[PDB]
């Protein structure tokens, strides 16, 4: 097979092959992620310089790993398919042996795992993906959220953003979100949620996707009225 | 040792073209003419026999080769890279196709095999495009009679005729002239004998010239009696003496 | 020079200059010294620190109990490097019930340091090993270097100034040569020779390490106190 | 250009730079030579004494392979002993399946082959030796001389390394001066001499000889070394000549 | 193992499977759940070779939740079974097939059907009405030919049921321990639990 | 290019004096050993306030008598951890006794030089394997990618280091009590971390033959904090 | 058809004192009905202090045994010279033994 | 050794794009432009034949539009020997799921499938991108009438109308201008002629210069119809339409 | 310029690396010719000798392929017989599998088949040779056929091959022109090598001693080559001419 190192050291010490998947990762949609008292919430921007996009059946950005854990990213869309196709088969395989589902955090491990040795693999190039992986561990209450990057390297975060001008919103979030005083319920998460995004993304119209994560697979997409009647409000209480 | 060349050696520059193939094209082109034309009833592929030496005997250079008894194939460009083509060709005819359904491949499934083996050459690890376009004449029950040309890519188009190689720009003017929908097979051969002149500099004769037929059935060339349903191949190479005939008509 | 990019490229002169490199790193690797007389070979080894906290950097490896070697250079090759002389060594006594010959031990690791040197993708060992061994023909010492030559001596040293205890051995010849059926001795000019090769330090206790092999004697390896003895 | 940076490219000239690049480390070696005689052939090489502390006879150069085959070669040691392996396990082959121990001429082009084989390839480079070799079979005695290219001969008399030019020079001498045939013992001194004369070439340092032989009367056929009187007696006769 | 029936009445399918694990002249177990819920509105009960029928059957039961989970969609009944006589088929030709027996029992939203389906360890597969595997057949078949009905209520189904497992309690030599028995219909998959 | 497994002319393999340099670029990481045990710290250093910093993980347990902290790419570490602790429960198995520190952190260091063109660059993390076992007592060790283990009475290591080592010199002696190292841990850190060390973004753990290794909590490091800075206000 | 094991007799016995420990066997070897040697010994020492002896089908007992030996070495060389304790040792030996589990070493072992 | 001769196909750019995707997208847009209108009661498949001569044979003629079964359909824009080799994989994968299933297969199952082959080519083997663009047109009983594309990076998404190859930029904003949802297949089968008319970089539209199909459930009830359209039916539609 | 190292097309549709093959082909300064009889075909190359070290027995370019094939090679020594012992290889196995004798223009074809690969797979360099196989076919008659490095191969009434091939080429031509014929009408093939030297010291404008030469013959049945005294004998009847 195809041997060569395309993942090496340079001489200042860096991988630029790793270095430069970031920086598709950067190009990507927008996406950020914040945890409630009691859910988890999962915001997406859509671009809009394409309209005769058909929205039933073009990929959703959010995607269901297991019925109580879920998987959004930024960046290269072909590469997001693989790991989350490994991941869904992880999961399986998992409930197969140990009889219990993934905690949020193996499954980050995994796909983090599998990132990681793209990036000291011959032949391969590592992957143009950084992901939030956010739900409930079986049996349990507490919400997660954690991201992953090209390198491997991953982490837990009571939220964040990833993708272009993810900066800007992590700006955002960290102002605005108390560690002391997460959002009490779903619908003062979500409004948090889209507030970031309105940051960055444009109208509020075919332009956010939000996913909402709730204890024992309770998983719900919010539809364009929904996620419009936060688009309102929020811009009737900037007026101020 | 072993191939340590599992890359690509065929790879796109900035601008989109693929240059390896755009080279072999190029290769093609400085290729002797070759042409094909197609007749209501018949197919005509021939070629000039331009020689390496007057001590050379061309009658062992055949660049017209048979494929199956209905397919006969004719080229520009690089005569080795065809050789093994013509090598190949004949072996999928069977492999792929006679092996498994007891008659030979129809030419268009034919060509397709040839073209994706040409493909291959585009893409695999270590190799270069192969440096010659094919022009296939063939005739199947269903299809009726049929002239391919395979390009260097991997890319074919049917034609009703057409000419590659050193002088094809004029001789595809030429048979633009002189093509009609109601051509019988001898007409085309007219055409053809006429249409090489115009690019054969030299000596034009049944030496200098090879051409060959996919027309009626040949059941005297057949080898064998007493299956009435086997009536013989369709392919048919001129004799030195039958394209001299033609000449003193011409 | 363009002509340095890997093993399997011939410089316009003849050299490889990959080759050339790995002899450097032998060079830097800290000195240690080989001799022999007709009853017992003797290794003595400079060893390196990281600084006043860590450990010195062993340099002797034992390979069976008739044999052994010293490093200086790359450690883990000569780890890779003694590790397959120890099978040969025990594929020798499993299979034929012989005691595997010094000779032997360098014509193997000559053709496994060549075979480095000639194929894509490689790279050559970037160390160099002095081999003593006492087997059916006497007491033996061999220099190793992965350019793939070995060589039988009375004596010899190699890495960095080497070559102080290298003349003093081409010296010292028909003195050393000649100290047999005494351990004691043949270690004291060992110890001698190596300090031909010292600069602004000298021989601690948790610094010099030193091996002996000979007729009654198990290739054996001197550590700390048991050296104090030598200083 | 960039030619010469890649084994097995050819250059405009037609030739393959990395194979003349491995002949000058060959060139710069101790010089060897062979030399054939009425029932046999001889060998010997120049052994570099750099030190007093190598032992004398004891880092032997000259290789049997099989029971009645001699190898030497000029330029990297190590190089040549993989070549001198692979003869080896030819030898082997060749006598498993056909019983007959391998012919002379048949010798060579195993190792020919094999050779020319690293010439093939950009992921090889080629062999860094000149070697000479031959012996004893059912035709009788012969003698060969291979380089990097792959490139061999049959020979009256062959040399290479450093001194090579001399040696040659000396052995032309000979072939003219006995057009009818060098005795097996007469063939042992000469190479003596001649190696003691191509020393010139390298005389800085000084050196130890080594000479081996396969003659069907004097050694039945069989590669032995000479050693003890016959090789003083030789070391001898050559005394006298470079004086 | 032993006893696995199921029938397909107007509304639901109802698979009745028993409940004693065997193995030599001991009992181990007398409350085995003989099943595994492939989808939501898929069920497959299966009976045969020790260990190699639950390797099967949650074998097959991840490979359609990893189907469920990559499509957002379930499988239709005819789909699933397809897929699972595949499997068996490929099976029987290996180093070492699988010795498991199969009945597939649920519930096409897309047709509002009930459907049950026989599938074999050769991989012989039949849509039936009423099935059984093993010796269960040989007294269940007539039984079922007789007092049968396809416009049986769930109702009915279950008495139906109950006159089968009756009829193998009087006959069979061995003790099985009685059934448990599961509904696939319109609303998923639900156990009886007082048989 | 030129060779992944090449030599520079001075006889250094450039790959490996590269991964190096990513080494000196990670969070710093400190062991100190006593004849009371062996302590392990490192800094966190979270990259943003709303990273969660206790899913920070830079000290991993090998085996009950092993221990690990790192410096540098860390998700590299994930499969070298992966081995130790195999082989630290294989020879286990095969043996029925606990694998000397200087055995597995060897068996650590095999895998360092398999590379080129086996895996397609070296590591580009460097660890402190720190453990006890009854042959030689408590052990400090650390493992780079060049395949070279050194054992060490103390050892800075990141981008801290350098400082960190020279003081490490001037602290040490043969006769520290585990709480003395605990604290002077804390003290080194405090100097070379970038921002204000507190128990959040760094992390203590030791491994006694008694009780094994452990992470300390936050509450335990907190109140070593304090100890820390009240001693030092004290003279 | 060929039979790879067979039967070369012996018994062996080993028991164990507070400080001692003895490990005895005949040297006899036979098969059949025939003497072999009437002075084969089968116990051994191995080292680290340890004797052993594999009685049943010689060939592979002498196999065991070395192989055994072997591991003895080998730990030395990959665990800086350390002891192999009596423990240590068979819990080794059950894995050289298990490894054949499907063409077992005809043998009793006793250390 | 060989490494000297590498382009190293799939390496990211100092910005993160990956050359060869980049310049195999280049190297589609100088293909024949394809067009994919989605209607209520169908989809229509349009596109212009790479410049055909007068000698070429146009009926027995396939360059552009490709059957993968007899519910989906596939337009091409890129390397018509690439675009093959794709084709019979995608052939068979239909006819796997066929087999396993005993059900057609959904249209996004396929179009994922071959999009992750093409995905391959970009992240490991060394070997260069397919230079091939798709637009898939095909009908399940889950979706309905569906169109996707998909490009040589392995992306793919779905449309109401969309094209690919040459002048898309141009296409795209007229289809955006005359497009609505409640629309018929022969006003699709209008917009279509109409704009290939607009962007061709042709004198006139021929129908010697076309390849046209239609998916219709238009045949007898509940069930769908495939057309891939003669020359003389081609002919027909562009004079129907008033273009000649 | 690494269009230039392998065996990939230069921007004008060509291959360097044959072509510069093609140039080592004439490195070792050697002409070779062939011609047909009625029996026989005779292929002669120069034999020269220039160091006095070296065994004249054993410095050979004509290799005996099968019994009934013979191949001459103008090219380096070491690709000379890498080509011959494949052909001899080859042309033995087709033996094994088939019943019969590979024909010259068969193992033509193959051998010519092989070039053309390390023309098109880029690991593999192409053979500096150009190889001139000799028989008497069962079936075709007197054969000549030959193979290049661009894998190129035709059969030939008579042919050249060397640093002179143009000179001794059109010698050749100019005698079929006069003649009238496809080949020497001779009846044995001492007649035809008489011709066949003949015919070289003409068109080089040097006369041959019995080791300036060497001489191939293939007739029904057997190809041989010819000993010093054979050519000695043959030169001999030249001169009394």
């Amino acid at each position: 097979g195809y041997d060569r190192a395309l993942s090496i050291f340079s001489p200042d010490g860096h991988i630029f092959q790793v270095e430069y998947a970031l920086e598709a990762v950067k190009r990507g949609t927008c996406a950020v992620g914040v945890k409630g008292k009691n859910c988890v919430v999962l915001g997406c921007e859509r671009r809009s310089t394409l309209k005769l996009q058909d929205t039933r059946i073009t990929p959703s950005k959010v995607s269901k790993i297991d019925s109580h854990v879920v998987l959004s990213f930024s960046g290269l869309n072909a590469d997001s398919r693989i790991l989350i196709e490994k991941a869904r088969v992880e999961a399986q395989s998992h409930r197969l042996t140990l009889e219990d589902p993934v905690t949020v955090e193996y499954l980050t491990r995994y796909v983090a795992g599998v990132q990681q040795r793209y990036t000291q693999s011959g032949g391969v190039r590592p992957f143009g993906v950084s992901t939030l992986i956010a739900g409930f561990d079986p049996r349990d209450d507490e919400p997660k959220l954690y991201q992953t990057e090209p390198s491997g390297i991953y982490s837990s975060w009571s939220a964040q953003t990833i993708g272009r001008n993810s900066k800007t919103v992590r700006e955002f979030l960290e102002k605005n979100y108390d560690r002391k005083e997460p959002p009490a319920t779903v619908e003062e998460c979500v409004k948090l949620t889209v507030r970031s995004l309105l940051e960055v993304v444009q109208t509020g119209a075919k332009n956010i996707e939000i996913t909402v994560v709730k204890p024992d697979s309770d998983i719900v997409a919010l539809s364009s009225e929904e996620i419009n009647q936060y688009v309102t409000q929020i811009e009737q209480e900037k007026q101020e | 040792m072993t191939d340590r060349y599992s890359f690509s050696l065929t790879t796109f520059s900035p601008s989109g073209k693929l240059g390896q193939i755009d080279y072999a094209l190029t290769a093609v082109k400085q290729g002797v003419t070759s042409l094909g034309i197609k007749a209501t009833n018949g197919v005509v592929i021939a070629t000039e026999k331009k020689s390496s030496s007057p001590l050379a005997m061309s009658e062992t250079l055949s660049k017209v080769s048979l494929l199956t008894p209905d397919i006969g194939a004719v080229y520009s460009g690089m005569g080795p890279d065809y050789r093994v083509l013509v090598d190949k060709s004949r072996k999928v005819a069977h492999t792929s196709y006679k092996r498994i359904y007891g008659e030979y491949p129809p030419t268009k499934l034919l060509v397709s095999e040839v073209a994706k083996i040409m493909q291959e050459a585009t893409q695999s690890g270590g190799v270069r495009p192969f440096g010659v376009s094919l022009l296939i004449a063939g005739h199947d029950e269903f299809n009726g009679f049929s002239l391919y040309q395979v390009d260097p890519s991997g890319s074919y188009f049917p034609w009703k005729a057409t000419a590659i190689g050193k002088g094809s720009v004029a001789a595809k003017t030429f048979l633009e002239k002189r093509w009609n929908d109601e051509l019988e097979l001898e007409d085309a051969i007219h055409i053809a004998l006429l249409t090489l002149k115009e690019s054969v500099e030299g000596e034009f004769n049944g030496d200098t010239i090879e051409l060959a037929i996919i027309g009626d059935e040949n059941p005297d060339l057949l080898g064998y009696t007493g299956i009435p349903t086997d009536k013989g191949p369709r392919f048919r190479k001129l004799t030195s003496q039958e394209i001299n005939d033609r000449l003193e008509a011409l | 020079n363009n002509y340095d990019g890997d093993t399997v490229t011939f410089s316009p002169t003849g050299r490889l200059f990959q080759v050339e490199y790995a002899l450097e790193a032998i060079k830097q690797g800290s000195v240690t010294v080989g001799l022999r007389s007709n009853t017992h070979a003797v290794l003595v080894a400079l060893k390196r620190n990281a600084d006043e906290l860590s450990s010195y950097q062993k340099k002797i490896i034992k390979c069976d109990e008739h044999m052994g070697l010293s490093l200086a250079g790359l450690a883990p090759d000569a780890r890779v490097l003694s590790n397959y002389l120890r099978q040969q060594c025990n594929y020798s006594s499993l299979v034929f019930n012989r005691k595997l010959a010094v000779e032997r031990a360098g014509h193997l690791l000559c053709d496994k340091a060549q075979k480095n040197t000639q194929s894509y993708g490689g790279r050559p060992y970037g160390v160099g090993l002095l081999i003593i061994g006492y087997d059916k023909s006497g007491a033996h010492l061999l220099e190793f270097q992965p350019s793939g030559n070995v060589t039988e001596l009375y004596g010899t040293a190699i890495g960095a100034r080497s070559q102080g205890a290298k003349t003093y051995l081409e010296r010292t010849l028909d003195t050393f040569i000649k100290i047999d059926g005494n351990p004691d001795e043949l270690i004291k000019a060992g110890v001698e020779a190596i300090s031909q090769s010292l600069r602004d330090e000298s021989l601690t206790v948790d610094n010099l390490s030193i091996a002996i092999v000979g007729k009654d004697t198990p290739f054996t390896i001197y550590d700390g106190e048991a050296v104090a003895k030598y200083i | 250009t960039g030619y010469d940076l890649s084994n097995s490219v050819f250059s405009p000239d037609g030739r393959n730079f990395q194979v003349e690049y491995a002949v000058k480390a060959v060139e710069n070696g101790t010089t060897s030579i062979g030399i054939k005689c009425n029932d046999g052939v001889v060998f010997a090489v120049e052994k570099l004494i750099t030190s007093k502390l190598l032992v004398p006879q004891k880092n032997v150069k000259i290789q049997v392979v099989d029971r009645h085959i001699g190898c030497v070669y000029s330029g990297l040691i190590p190089d040549g002993r993989h070549l001198v392996n692979r003869g080896r396990e030819e030898a082997a082959s060749f006598k498993k399946l056909y019983k007959t121990p391998i012919p002379i001429p048949a010798f060579a082009d195993r190792l020919g082959q094999y050779v020319q084989a690293h010439t093939l390839y950009n992921s090889v480079r080629p062999f860094g030796v000149s070697t000479i070799f031959g012996g004893v079979d059912k035709n009788g005695a012969h003698l060969y001389m291979l380089e990097p290219s792959g490139s061999y001969w049959g020979y009256k008399g062959a040399a290479t390394g450093k001194g090579r030019q001399s040696a040659k020079a000396e052995l032309e001498k000979l072939v003219d001066h006995h057009p009818e045939g060098l005795s097996a013992r007469e063939a042992v001194k000469q190479a003596a001499k001649i190696i003691y004369l191509a020393h010139e070439d390298n005389k800085e340092k000084d050196f130890e000889l080594e000479i081996s032989w396969c003659s069907l009367s004097e050694t039945n056929g069989l590669h032995k070394f000479v050693k003890g009187d016959l090789l003083q007696e030789a070391i001898d006769f050559a005394q006298k000549e470079i004086n | 193992m032993d006893i696995i029936l199921g029938i397909r009445v107007q509304d639901s399918v109802i698979l009745a499977s028993s409940k004693a694990v065997t193995r030599g002249i001991s009992v181990l177990k007398d409350s085995d759940d003989k099943t595994r819920q492939l989808s939501p509105h898929t069920l497959m009960s299966f009976a045969g070779e020790a260990g190699d029928t639950v390797q099967f059957a949650e074998y097959i039961q991840a490979n359609i939740q990893l189907y469920s989970i990559r499509e957002d969609y379930e499988l239709s009944p005819q789909a699933v079974s397809s897929f699972v006589r595949q499997e068996l088929a490929k099976s029987i030709r290996s180093r070492r097939p699988y010795q498991v027996n199969v009945l597939i029992g649920g519930y096409d939203k897309k047709k509002n059907k009930p459907e049950l389906y026989q599938i074999d360890y050769l991989g012989t597969k039949v849509e039936l009405p009423y099935g059984a595997h093993g010796y269960s057949g040989f007294y269940t078949f007539s039984l079922l030919d007789h007092h049968y009905r396809p416009d049986m209520t769930t109702e009915e189904g279950l008495d139906l049921l109950k006159l089968c497992v009756q009829e193998l309690e009087k006959r069979m030599p061995m003790d099985f321990k009685g059934v448990i028995v599961k509904i696939v219909d319109k609303d998923g998959i639900r156990q009886v639990d007082d048989f | 290019d030129r060779g992944v497994s090449t030599f520079s002319p001075e006889g250094r393999l450039f790959q490996v004096e590269y991964s190096l340099e990513a080494i000196k670029l990670g969070s710093t990481a400190i062991g100190i050993a006593t004849k009371e045990g062996v302590v392990l710290g490192v800094e966190k250093r979270a990259t943003s306030p709303l990273l969660e910093s206790d899913s920070i993980e830079k000290i991993v347990e090998i085996d009950r008598h092993i221990g690990c902290a790192m410096s540098g790419l860390t998700a590299d570490a994930r499969s070298m951890i992966e081995h130790a602790r195999t082989a630290a429960v294989t020879h286990n198995l095969y043996y029925d006794e606990d694998i000397n520190v200087e055995s597995l952190t060897q068996s650590v260091c095999d895998l360092a030089l398999r590379f080129g063109e086996l895996m397609s660059r070296p590591f580009g993390v460097a660890l402190l394997i720190a453990g006890h076992d009854a042959d030689d007592g408590y052990q400090l060790f650390h493992a780079e990618p060049s395949g070279t283990f050194y054992r060490y009475n103390a050892k800075a290591i990141g981008s801290g280091s350098e400082g960190a080592q020279a003081e490490l010199l001037n602290e040490w002696h043969s006769s520290l009590t585990l709480k003395e190292a605990e604290l002077l841990v804390l003290k080194i850190l405090k100097q070379v971390m970038e921002e204000k060390l507190d128990e959040n973004n760094a992390q203590l753990s030791c491994i006694t033959k008694q009780d094994g290794f452990k992470i300390y909590d936050n509450e335990k490091t907190a109140e070593l904090i304090k100890e820390l800075k009240e001693k030092e206000a004290a003279e | 058809q060929f039979n790879p094991y067979g039967d070369n007799g012996g018994t062996i016995l080993g028991i164990a004192g507070e400080d001692f420990a003895v490990l005895a066997g005949d040297t006899r070897n036979i098969t059949d009905y025939s003497i072999n040697s009437r002075y084969e010994p089968k116990v051994f020492d191995c080292g680290d202090n340890i004797v052993m002896s594999a009685n049943g089908f010689a060939a592979d007992g002498d196999a065991l045994v070395k192989r055994f030996k072997n591991s003895v070495k080998w730990y030395h060389f990959d665990h800086n010279d350390k002891k192999l304790s009596i423990n240590s040792a068979a819990r080794n030996i059950q894995h050289l033994l298990y490894g054949k589990r499907f063409f077992p070493y005809y043998v009793h072992t006793i250390i | 050794g060989s490494r000297r001769y590498d382009s190293r196909t799939t390496i990211f750019s100092p910005e993160g794009r990956l050359y060869q995707v980049e310049y195999a997208l280049e190297s589609i847009s100088h293909a024949g432009t394809a067009i994919g209108i989605m209607a209520s009661d169908g989809i229509v498949l349009a596109a212009e034949r790479k410049v055909t001569s007068t000698l070429l044979e146009q009926d027995t003629s396939t360059e552009k539009l490709y059957k993968l079964n007899d519910k989906i359909a596939v337009a091409v824009a890129g390397l018509t020997a690439d675009a093959e080799i794709l084709i019979n994989t995608a052939r068979i994968h239909a006819q796997n799921y066929l087999k396993t299933y005993n059900e057609d297969i959904p249209v996004e199952i396929l179009v994922r499938r071959l999009s992750d082959i093409k995905q391959g080519y970009t992240q490991h083997g060394g070997l260069r991108p397919f230079g091939v663009s798709f637009i898939y047109a095909g009908y399940d009983d889950r979706y309905g009438y569906q169109l996707y594309t998909s490009n040589p990076s392995g992306n793919y998404t779905g449309w109401k109308a969309i094209s690919v190859g040459a002048n898309t930029s141009a296409a795209q904003t007229l289809l955006q201008m005359d497009y609505k949802d409640d629309m018929k297949v022969d006003d699709a089968i209008e917009l279509a002629l109409k704009t290939l008319s607009k962007t061709t970089d042709s004198s006139a539209l021929t129908y010697d210069r076309l390849e046209f199909a239609t998916i219709r459930k238009g045949a007898n009830d509940g069930e769908v119809y495939q057309k891939i359209f003669k020359p003389q039916e081609i002919k027909d539609i562009l004079v129907k339409t008033g273009i000649t | 310029g690494y269009d230039r190292h392998i065996t990939i097309f230069s921007p004008e549709g060509r291959l360097y690396q044959v072509e510069y093959a093609f140039k080592a082909t004439n490195q070792t300064n050697i002409n070779s010719l062939a011609v047909r009889g009625k029996d026989c075909t005779v292929v002669i190359s120069q034999k020269k000798v220039p160091d006095k070290l070296l065994d004249p027995t054993t410095v050979s370019y004509i290799f005996c392929i099968s019994r009934t094939i013979g191949m001459v090679v103008n090219g380096p020594i070491p690709d000379a017989r890498n080509a011959a012992l494949r052909a001899k290889a080859e042309a033995a196995e087709f033996r094994y599998k088939y019943g019969y004798d590979m024909p010259c223009d068969v193992l033509a074809k193959r051998m010519a088949n092989l070039s053309q690969i390390y023309t098109q797979r880029a690991y593999m360099r192409p053979l500096g040779v150009i190889l001139t196989f000799v028989s008497v076919d069962e079936e075709l008659g007197p054969s000549i056929y030959k193979t290049d490095p661009a894998g190129y191969y035709v059969g030939y009434k008579a042919t050249a091959t060397g640093p002179k091939q143009q000179e001794i080429t059109t010698n050749l031509e100019n005698h079929f022109k006069k003649s009238k014929i496809d080949h020497i009408n001779e009846e044995s093939w001492e007649k035809v090598v008489e011709f066949a030297i003949t015919h070289m010291i003409d068109a080089l404008g040097t006369e041959f001693s019995k080791n300036d030469l060497e001489v191939g013959v293939a007739t029904k049945d057997k190809f041989f080559t010819l000993s010093a005294e054979n050519i000695e004998e043959r030169l001999v009847a030249i001169a009394e001419q």
